[PDB]
């Protein structure tokens, strides 16, 4: 499912294993001129072998490489092959790796899972409650939460939310505190010192609110 | 520790010269229901007004309507100072003139037609340099106060002479038209209206916040719902009412372009709206540009679809720009856009209920002489399931139905129409009853 | 406070030389069924006609047909003046000619074929410069009146000599063809026909209204079926 942490995990892994990271943002290629689309796709690899060991990461692969039934187009397909050429042109010994992210297997062209290129396929599904809680924790980490804030509860009620869902849930529940103290600050009329911010608490009723907002 | 400063919020009483506080806040500033208060605001600007209690109004906040905020130069959610003013003397002379762009068309005696029933038996507190609005003759007339005898500010008691002298005047650069669209033009859906503001409040209104904190605003907002349900409206309202820069992407209007020159626009649209930020970029009729890929049998039909998503991501948080969109249904559009990167936030501007219908009916009847038998409450309660275009034209054609009858009579005179002829023009429950057949 | 002015509305009797008022409005202008009335209209223009009672017709309005309105230069819903005319004398001479574009094709004796059964035993009130229509020979013939002996205006009693002399004439710039299409060419659907007019009445006919009021017309109309 979308926003489940795919684009995240990838940039984590590279930053955390000090690998060189190059991003191929699906749409960002398809937005290019015909052929200049391919011209990028080469340089992407070409560079990521120069800066190896590297991860080349393809966000939103179904944008570039859909099932051929979907590819009513000559240049729409010319790219689909152009990828597979470079995916094979990838040496083992280039020690370069390519990670990709799509929304579902059916989305994409089957050829890529050919055990030559994308042989290895991971199911980044949804969170369970424990996972939810974990993630809630991960975005609350720079904020003064109030003693009544019970993330355990939050997670436990929020069945089936991905980590974008849970991450914005925070953002808007913080913005909801900022609004109240913001009214008060507006009377001062002052822009905000960190010290002002440090005093800024976030509450279970600030969370409760951001729950009304649905996804 | 700053008591007399206050926040600005919506009018519940939509009379021009009335502002409303909470009941505590009156006790705090030692004010009495009916007292003439004076309010100061940005750009050295003053307004004078009548204060009242509102049970609903929050202690921190003050309820006022556009007419007011306009002369104060503020928009909703800004701050102003309020102080009592029991030193205001009854006026002898008031030199008022109309703003040319609210009077090109109607002819006749404004003094009689608009000013007379407006000022009558109201004891209004005005001020030299105010700009006010009158509702009749099937339009709205905007008047500026050039001089008053107790200068700067005075009350208008029955005794007062009203100088109607001469020219209609041109509009000054920063005085916006009260004719322009705003929240007070909207009806039915109050919930959604709030949700919109609060998302867009911080980034539009306090744009320098988000460079100073790691937190992120919305980038994109999407509008669900049936057609003509107020989507294009709400959007233009919000921008005009939060003083944001507004750029319109009219779906078809892009698809009508040449291939690629379609994209070329779509870039400049954003490119400009980052130059004039904080900004709303509004996409009307999104399903015209970005349908499900199953619908996009086309290379260039799809090239655009991605081209959007590129710019929607190329949108910085810190650009403090927001993009709103309007489609007819979720299934219409490409799913990728609701990727929690771009159009994460999605509002269901549905249909009206009866209360909402009524509200809207009211909103278009506001410039017309209705007859005592006209029972909008009825009209709403029978019109189940009508959108606010339905209800708005319903008015227009029920007015046109009155114009037809009086028009036969006018045709015998053969005269074109003075406003005065308009002001006498009544609209009836049988003129409404008719437009219902349609 | 302007009695003799009237609105123009559809013909229920589609004879050329008959206009129809309400029964009150005849009592108001002191007119009798069968009386020859004279009607004035825009661009200095006059027509003369026979008046009748119509029970259905609204007091404010006058029923007439295109033949009529044409010579008055008016369209439906306009205003004209009507005044009695019992001073009209029987005609001796009438110099009528056909308009070339309603006669290219048919050959033969127009005098006999169209004019004769038309004028016969009708006692029609015509006027110098009228344009009238005759229905036969699988077409319609348009005739203009160039001169009459009791000028300007006269009645056509059996006695009258009808000069058919010479040329078919060309059409003048502002005189529209009665051949042209109109509501009288339409049938069956009366309701819809009304609904159309009224929507389109105000913006087409009174176009300067909608710059002077905030209200809006229809822009678009669609036709099912
Ligand atoms: N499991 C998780 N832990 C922490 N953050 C998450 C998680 N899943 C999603 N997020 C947040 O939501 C976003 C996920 O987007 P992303 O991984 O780019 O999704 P996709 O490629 O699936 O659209 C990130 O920007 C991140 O802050
Ligand atoms: N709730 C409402 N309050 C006031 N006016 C409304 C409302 N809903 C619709 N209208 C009227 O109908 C029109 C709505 O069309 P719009 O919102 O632009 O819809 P869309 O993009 O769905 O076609 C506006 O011009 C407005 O005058």
């Amino acid at each position: 499912p979308p926003g489940t942490g795919k684009t995240l995990i990838a940039r984590a892994v590279a930053n955390e294993t000090g690998a060189f990271f190059f991003l191929i943002n699906g749409p960002e290629i398809m937005s290019k001129l015909a052929g200049e689309s391919e011209s990028n796709l080469r340089k992407a690899f070409e560079e990521a072998e120069k800066n190896a060991p590297a991860i080349i990461f393809i966000d939103e692969l179904d944008a570039i490489a859909p099932k051929r039934e979907k590819t009513h187009g000559e240049v729409e397909r010319r790219i689909v092959s152009q990828l597979l050429t470079l995916m094979d042109g990838l040496k083992q010994r280039a020690h370069v790796i390519v990670m990709a992210a799509t929304n579902r297997p059916n989305s994409i062209d089957p050829a890529l899972r050919r055990f030559g290129r994308f042989d290895r396929e991971v199911d980044i599904g949804i969170p369970d409650a424990t996972g939810r809680l974990e993630i809630l924790q991960i975005h609350t980490k720079n904020m003064k939460l109030a003693d009544d804030v019970d993330l355990e509860q939050v997670a436990n009620e929020t069945h089936g939310h991905v980590g974008a869902d849970l991450a914005a849930l925070c953002s808007e529940a913080a913005l909801q505190a900022i609004r109240k103290k913001m009214d008060l600050i507006d009377l001062e009329d002052e822009t905000i010192d960190a010290e002002v911010m440090n005093s800024l608490a976030v509450t279970m009723d600030d969370f409760r609110w951001a729950l009304s907002q649905s996804n | 520790n700053r008591p007399n400063r206050l926040i600005v919020d919506e009018a519940i009483n939509e009379d021009n010269s009335v502002v409303s506080l909470s009941q505590p806040k009156m006790d705090e500033l030692q004010l009495f229901r009916g007292d003439t208060v004076l309010l100061k605001g940005k750009k050295r600007r003053e307004a004078v007004c009548i204060v009242l209690s509102d049970d609903t109004c929050s202690d921190e906040k003050i309820r006022m309507n556009r007419v007011v905020r306009n002369n104060l130069r503020v928009r909703l959610g800004d701050v102003i100072s309020i102080q009592p003013c029991p030193d205001v003397k009854y006026g002898k002379r008031i030199h008022v003139l109309p703003i040319d762009d609210t009077v090109e068309g109607i002819t006749g005696n404004l003094f009689e037609v608009y000013l007379k029933p407006y000022f009558l038996e109201a004891y209004r507190p005005i001020r030299k340099g105010d700009i006010f609005l009158v509702r009749g003759g099937m339009r709205a007339v905007e008047f500026k106060v050039v001089e008053t005898d107790p200068s700067p500010y005075c009350i208008v008691a029955p005794d007062t002479v009203i100088h109607c002298e001469g020219e209609p005047i041109k509009r000054e650069d920063e005085e916006e038209s009260l004719n322009e669209v705003g929240y007070d033009d909207i009806g039915g859906c109050r919930k959604q209206l709030a949700q919109i503001k609060e998302m867009v409040e911080l980034p539009l209104r306090h744009p320098a916040l988000f460079k100073a904190i790691g937190v992120k605003p919305p980038r994109g907002i999407l509008l669900y719902g049936p057609p003509g349900t107020g989507k294009t409206l709400i959007a233009r309202a919000v921008a005009n009412e939060t003083g944001a820069f507004f750029f319109l992407i009219n779906g078809p209007e892009i698809m009508s372009k040449l291939a690629g020159e379609s994209e070329s626009n779509l870039r400049k649209a954003f490119e400009e709206a980052e130059k004039n930020a904080p900004a709303i970029i509004f996409i009307d009729e999104l399903d015209a540009i970005a349908p499900k890929r199953e619908k996009t049998h086309g290379e260039v039909e799809r090239r655009i679809v991605s081209q959007l998503l590129t710019l929607m991501d190329g949108l910085k948080q810190r650009a403090h720009v927001i993009v709103m969109a309007a489609t007819n249904r979720p299934n219409s559009i490409d799913p990728a856009l609701r990727r929690f990167g771009r159009f994460d936030r999605e509002v269901d501007i549905g249909i009206p209920d009866a209360t909402g219908r009524l509200e809207i009916l009211q909103i278009h009847t506001k410039n017309m002489k209705l007859a005592d038998d006209v029972d909008l409450e009825q009209v709403a309660n029978e019109t189940h399931g009508h959108v606010g275009a339905d209800l708005a034209a319903l008015c227009s054609e029920a007015a046109l139905q009155a114009i037809r009858k009086k028009m036969d009579l006018i045709d015998l005179e053969d005269e074109t129409i003075d406003a005065e002829v308009m002001n006498s023009l009544a609209v009836t429950m049988d003129d409404f009853r008719w437009a219902l057949s349609q």
